[PDB]
RNA sequence: CGGAGUGAUUGCCGGCACCGGAUGUGGUGUGCAGGCCUGCGAGAUGGCAUUGAGUGGGCAGGCUGCAAGCCUCCUGCCGGUCGGACAAACAG
RNA sequence: AGCAUCGAGGCAGAGCAGUACCCUUCGGGUCUGCGCCAACACCAACUGGAUCUGAACUGGC
RNA sequence: UUGAACAAUGGAUCCUACGUGGACCAUGACUGGUAAGCAGUGCUGGUGAUGCGGGGUGCUCCGAGAGCAGACUUACAGAUCCCGAGUGCUGGCUCAUACUCAGAUCCCACAAAGGAUGUUGCUUACUAGUGCGCAGCUCCGAAAAUGGAUGGUGCCCAAGUCAGUGUGUCUCCCUUACAGUCUGCCAUCGAUGU
RNA sequence: ACCAAGCGUCUCUGGGUCAGCCCAGGGCUGGCCACCGAGCCCCUGUCUCCGGACAGGGAUGACUAUCGUGGCAGCCCCUGGUGGCAGCUCCGCCUGCCAGGACCUGGAGU
């Protein structure tokens, strides 16, 4: 991991199954009250309609140009962790200082890489898809979207995470093994000093 | 199951309180007596704690619900002798405008301020001074250790029965006062009982 | 107004079992196997027999939408069945007037060939889905006549319909110029 | 359901007897109204345009709130009503499951207000009447009129206060279990 | 070395007392941690609240310690609730910085009175 | 579905989470619609009163009672009674949790302290273990599932050694071997030490099966 | 200070072996034993379970490598602070 | 804040274990059991509302 | 019963220096005109002369009126984030493949006739099916020239829309205007004792 | 003298606990008298393993004993305050030194 990222420290949010500007207004109004947020995976963002709807979104949206000199226009990335960066820079008044210091705090990135695939990821109840999304409707990919509109990443980081999950899988069979002697460990203990615990009467100053 | 009525908690004689700020943060101390409205006498044993005998703000102590059952102990103080008033000259600074409240509130406060004895030139604090910058500073130091030595007498006084009546109790409260109150990441205090 | 309940089953023959969990259907049979996953929907679709043994696709709380892709599920389920059991045969005569369309199986299974449709001199090359064979009857049985067999009624038929959409006509009234290649029968191997 | 804002009155006047008319009728409504209020304002709404009888000319008897006797049993309330829309008036029929005519009232706004975009001041009961089970001619009303109906809780959500509204949850939620956290 | 102990709880500072467009510098509005309700304010109403920053020249610590320090000090009250959501008006003196805006304050236990 | 589910019917135990009577238990007496049911709960301790209760404020407990729409409390509390519904659900896993969650809550400082104080004491036993216990462990599976030297023992050039210090104790430690009852333990557990080698990288122990629950509430 | 418990942890001397390219699993990596696995199990505590000395077999190994002593408990001696002492930034 | 916490998928789903099976295309399905609150003692429990943990006191003897 | 109510520091008698004498806006009260941010009128209030809160922005809309401060409380209107205030609670309805993204507080920033077996409800004629219809949302009708605008983001059991609810009582009904209440000070006009 | 912490007076002000009046809600005697028949209940068989289906029959569905309706009883409860199933209207009353009690907890001025 580069130098800057040695140095960060913050929370992982799961962007999986998630809908992009219900995580972009939770992710932002934390970041306002100063968390450090890394929104990771913004591949496999959902987006809250039809596919084609959301194509034709994305083809209006990139339809504004600046007409003398477009590469002074609006930007219209390719990334899927970029767009998000873009909607959460909306939902951020990144015009001030404090809102500039928000939106560094952010740290948006695609598939899982290192410092934060070495974290405890979490995933926020409200912008969940599931959780939130009726059954009966329709969504999108954020993957899909910005590959259509080109982005010729995304097997690039599938691939990527196929091998991140197999080291994964590795590491979770012997963290089981790890917690199985654990309570193995708890369980040695609990025959010599048995654990006290809080629904107890005898825990008074005539015992104890 | 009885909601009942609000009251004022208050630190009562033989109850631990935890020491909320000052160089003691945390710590689990045994209420003695209230001095003043609100200021009570508290240790928690210098032995046990590490805490001598110290005054404390009903404000900067949580009254927590363990009682000692302090009950046939020794602990009478000579409180104006041990802890000096640190403001020389009590009450002049400019000439008394006159007390002119002639029989209630004025005069039950002054007679009952005028009764109190004063810390003699011993037990008293001093005032800082340069004196070659020594000669005041050895001359402090030993008043303040006569002070110390005077002072542990009645803080021994106290603590020896003290040490043998929680020890007598419960062996276990002398380690629960050794331990130091802390907040973590999951204590919420707004939900904690005391 | 949100029915309590809708439940549509399907019956089951024996010589088949039907899997199904996370609602990816599997069923096998003496024909093969073949698999569906309807995770499109969020309903049952339990195997819910001992002796005479039915799938039942099932909504809690679902609208007139949700009680017809129940029956919907159900039968994609029992042409499944009946891939397995008896096997979907699609039968396609050609139609030509003037000029023979001339077709060829290629090298492999696979690619379906038409030449001369309407004395066109392109070459329609129509390769086949993997999961169905397609043999050119001898004129004896039936003179210009393709057969299309196999397990899914899904790939037989869209397989007939790459034929039937390949030849076409195009630029010329189609009440007349008949010419094309029809799906004349939609069969079972049994 | 709770706390239909809704409070029942059974209000009974009549005009001031002048000397021509010593004894005008009395007249009762039935009225459905967040207060008393609205109920005296409804009651007197239709003593003028029914019977030529102004508030400042009437007098009212009785207002008498109306408590439900036993609001531990499930009653299937059919409610007849007229509302006003864009175009003139309508006449519906709506049946409630509920155990207050109170709360089937507050059932029936509310339902009205969805499914037509009707208004409290545009809707007006005509009578209200209770059913017997085998009364009840609406889908949605003879499913639950079965004895014991029974069914799961599938995609729930779990509802929980903002208390602890976990904001990053670190672990991993599911929509079908029985949902006590 | 000594025991470090923690007897208070942090509070984020979510900017000043405001309309949509125009504010009360002096009116502090603070997000508590785990505090989420409106309920659970009462603690803290009236509790003593500081917000620590550091500035270059050292200044003088603490009353009494004789020794100096980088860390500078604003004493605050905890003066009412704010909302619903578990945010309270504090007052400070002098008034916040404005960098005080996204950044922590200690709201200590005392005035104690459970 | 393959999983077994739990039903809202006229005779299931619900629990009560939001209201006055809030974290209480309560009879589906009768279910009003789609999102109401009709619930008394004046058979439990400080239960609710015979009200009408929300879908998404109720929770459903295993268990279910044999009775019809509306059953009075004359019959209801000796169903619940009979059928032993508290205990039942005291026993849960659910309850548990709940139950450590809210001793927590109402637990005293001295109560915290014991805890606090019983942890401390615990854990000085606990690291020792499970750090003896993972490094046993992992031993054996270096032993089994990893690359012997094919140089043989007594026959590769052992290394250099210091020397204990000319005015040293020896000191022999005993703990140098597990114990039986470890070891029967360790048996016990089976570990998979295929995994355990697979992975290089030390790991921290995840939480354990009942670690958020109280044992007998 | 010292006593018990525990033999875990850290640091170092060797050598051996093993990894890591999304931003090396490298925060310039990891592990390394008088032992471990499987049987018998003297005894001792509870009414067979727990604990537990040794011992058979097999598999390995720095054929006890060195230094410290963390942690829980028990117990102190001399000297020092006890003047931030009723709060003043987690006593810095 | 103690700067403690890294399976994947799923959400209309049993969980877990198996050196069992098929390809139904390599992660899906099947199969065999209920020991995995490792004696008994629960729900086929499981949304972090959790788990783990006391920054621990002045020098030397 | 001093013979209706309410209010009232007021009634009478004068003198005198100026500015103004382009108006404009809003409303079935209208007239001319196809109409107009057109022209001309009526009542009243505003703008001009007027700041402040909200309507993104706006001389005229909605609230309210303005000495300097402190505390509390509110109006209009609001609470996904920008942005203070609930990703409130309780029932519905709606899914919109475009370049008008379905829709999204007055003024106001458009939409019509006509049509739909999309969907939700209701009435009604026929003996469960078939007809007429009627309301809610949705779709078509729906075309302009720099790239662009519910204000942006975006939203889909909404962050759209229709209701209800937040009670001196509420697990979350809270936010705040220069408005209301209390207080201090400044100034003005007075009353009283001097 | 100043800065700060604490305790009070008075004037306001925000948020709370228990109360009191009057009612309500229930519980037990499976209270008593009279009605209700179904949202059903029970016993069989068959098909089946379906969180069941159907056909039979039964008011011994009696004796206490599923549920509701009209009226009349005694005794018990913290279990509540019209977000309730309500008193001599509507409305619960009372707002907290001036319709009268005991307290708790912040803030502003003094």
């Amino acid at each position: 991991v580069k130098p800057k990222d040695r140095k960060w420290r913050g929370i992982v949010v799961d962007g999986k199954n998630h809908l992009m500007g219900r995580l972009a207004a939770v992710v932002a109004k934390q970041l306002l009250r100063g968390e450090s947020i890394c929104v990771v995976r913004c591949e496999d963002i959902n987006i809250s309609q039809s596919f084609m709807r959301n194509k034709f979104r994305l083809k209006n949206i990139m339809r504004k140009r600046h007409l003398t000199q477009p590469k002074r226009g609006p930007f219209h990335y390719r990334s899927p962790r970029k767009m998000f960066e873009k909607v959460v820079r909306s939902m951020l008044p990144y015009r001030t200082a404090h809102g500039t210091a928000a939106f560094e705090r952010l740290r948006v990135a695609e598939g899982i890489p290192q410092p934060f695939a070495k974290k405890k990821r979490c995933i926020c109840p409200a912008a969940h898809r599931i959780l939130r999304l009726a059954p009966n409707r329709k969504f999108c990919r954020l993957g899909d979207l910005c590959t259509d509109i080109g982005w010729r990443h995304d097997k690039t980081i599938k691939d990527l995470e196929g091998k991140r999950k197999k080291l994964a899988e590795l590491r979770w069979k012997k963290k089981k093994e790890l917690t199985k002697l654990r309570r193995a460990a708890e369980r040695l203990v609990d025959r010599i000093i048995p654990r006290i615990e809080y629904g107890d009467p005898k825990i008074k100053i005539g015992s104890l | 199951v009885r909601k009942g009525p609000s009251k004022k908690v208050t630190p009562t004689p033989g109850q631990v309180l935890i020491l909320l700020s000052g160089r003691f943060r945390g710590r689990r101390v045994i209420c003695l007596k209230e001095l003043e409205h609100g200021i009570f006498l508290v240790t928690g044993p210098y032995k046990v704690n590490g805490v001598p005998l110290r005054r404390v703000n009903r404000r900067y102590c949580i009254c927590t619900s363990t009682h000692i059952d302090i009950s046939g102990l020794d602990l009478n103080i000579p409180e104006a002798q041990i802890f000096a008033r640190r403001k020389a000259l009590k009450k002049v600074k400019k000439a008394l405008k006159g007390k002119r409240a002639r029989a209630i509130q004025e005069k039950k406060d002054q007679a009952e301020v005028a009764r109190p004895e004063n810390s003699f030139l011993k037990r008293g604090k001093k005032t800082k001074e340069s004196k070659s910058e020594e000669a005041f500073f050895e001359e402090l130091k030993e008043h303040k250790k006569k002070k110390a030595g005077f002072k542990q007498q009645y803080q021994k006084q106290i603590d020896e029965p003290l040490i043998k009546r929680l020890k007598e109790l419960d062996p276990l409260l002398t380690k629960y006062l050794s331990s130091i109150f802390t907040l973590q990441v999951n204590d919420k205090p707004h939900l904690m009982r005391f | 107004m949100r029915a309590i309940y809708a439940v549509h089953k399907t019956p089951i023959p024996e010589g088949v079992k039907v899997f199904v969990r996370n609602r990816r259907i599997v069923v096998r049979g003496p024909r093969g196997t073949l698999k569906r996953e309807m995770r499109h929907v969020k309903y049952d679709m339990s195997v819910k027999g001992k002796k005479n043994k039915e799938f039942r696709c099932e909504v809690w709380f679902g609208k007139n939408q949700d009680e017809a892709c129940i029956k919907t599920i159900c039968s994609h389920v029992a042409n499944m069945i009946t891939g397995v059991t008896k096997g979907f045969r699609y039968k396609m005569r050609f139609a030509y007037a003037h000029f023979p369309i001339n077709v060829s199986i290629s090298d492999d299974g696979k690619a379906v060939e038409i030449r001369n449709f309407l004395g066109e001199k392109l070459i329609r090359k129509v390769e086949v889905r993997e999961g169905v064979s397609a043999s050119r009857t001898d004129p004896a049985k039936q003179k210009d006549e393709l057969v299309l067999e196999g397990n899914d009624i899904e790939k037989v038929a869209q397989c007939a319909a790459d034929i039937h959409q390949s030849c076409l006509v195009k630029n010329k009234d189609i009440r007349k110029f008949l010419d094309g290649i029809y799906v004349s029968s939609k069969e079972t191997v049994v | 359901p709770g706390f239909s804002g809704i409070r029942h009155y059974e209000i009974v006047g009549r005009a001031y007897p002048t000397e021509k008319e010593p004894s005008p009728k009395v007249y009762k409504m039935t009225v459905f109204a967040k207060n008393s209020v609205v109920g005296k304002a409804r009651f007197w709404k239709l003593m003028r345009k029914q019977n030529k009888v102004k508030k400042t000319h009437g007098q009212v008897l009785q207002i008498r709130r109306i408590f439900e006797k036993n609001p531990n049993t499930i009653k299937n309330y059919s409610i007849l009503l007229r509302y006003q829309s864009k175009t003139g008036v309508m006449n519906v029929s709506k049946e409630y499951r509920d155990t207050t005519l109170c709360g089937a009232v507050h059932q029936m706004y509310m339902d009205m207000a969805g499914r037509h975009h009707a208004r409290y001041l545009d809707i007006d009961i005509i009578g209200t009447t209770v059913l017997k089970p085998s009364q009840c001619l609406r889908p949605h009303i003879r499913q639950f009129l079965q004895h014991k109906v029974k069914f799961p809780l599938l995609h729930r959500i779990t509802k929980k206060l903002p208390q602890h509204k976990a904001t990053f949850l670190y672990s991993k939620p599911s929509t079908y279990r029985s949902g006590f956290m | 070395p000594k025991p470090i102990v923690r007897l208070f709880q942090p509070a984020v500072m979510t900017g000043f007392k405001r309309s949509k467009r125009k504010q009360d510098p002096h009116v502090a509005i603070l997000a508590i941690k785990n505090v989420a309700t409106r309920k659970h304010t009462d603690f803290y109403l009236g509790k003593r609240c500081v917000y620590l920053y550091r500035g270059k020249k050292k200044v003088a610590g603490r009353k009494g310690s004789k020794v100096k320090t980088n860390m500078r000090r604003i004493w605050g009250r905890i003066t009412r609730s704010h909302g619903k959501a578990g945010c309270v008006k504090a007052v400070f003196k002098p008034n916040l910085p404005g960098e005080s805006i996204g950044r922590k304050v200690r709201i200590y236990l005392f005035p104690s009175s459970i | 579905v393959k999983a077994k589910r739990n039903f809202v019917e006229i005779g299931r135990v619900i629990y009560v989470r939001f209201g006055k009577n809030r974290d209480t238990l309560a009879v589906i007496t009768d279910i009003i619609d789609h999102n109401w049911i009709f619930a008394d709960g004046r058979a439990f301790p400080n239960g609710m009163k015979r009200g009408a209760v929300n879908i998404k404020d109720i929770a459903l407990t295993h268990m279910k009672l044999k009775m019809g729409h509306g059953l009075r409390h004359r019959h209801l509390k000796e169903l619940v009674a009979k059928e032993d519904v508290l205990n039942k659900w005291k026993k849960t896993t659910v309850a548990r949790r709940l139950e450590k969650q809210k001793n927590k809550l109402n637990s005293t400082d001295l109560e915290r302290w014991r805890i606090q104080y019983n942890r401390r004491q615990r854990s000085s036993l606990i690291k020792v273990k499970f750090n003896k216990l993972k490094k046993k462990a992992l031993q054996t599976a270096r032993r089994l599932h990893g690359k012997k030297n094919p140089i043989p023992f007594a026959d590769r050039k052992k290394p250099q050694k210091q020397a204990p210090k000319e005015g040293k104790v020896k000191k022999d430690d005993k703990g140098r071997k597990l114990k039986d009852s470890e070891r029967r333990k360790i048996k016990k557990c089976r570990i998979n030490y295929k995994s355990l080698a697979g992975w290089q990288l030390d790991v921290n122990p995840g939480p354990i099966a009942g670690s958020s629950l109280v044992s007998k509430v």
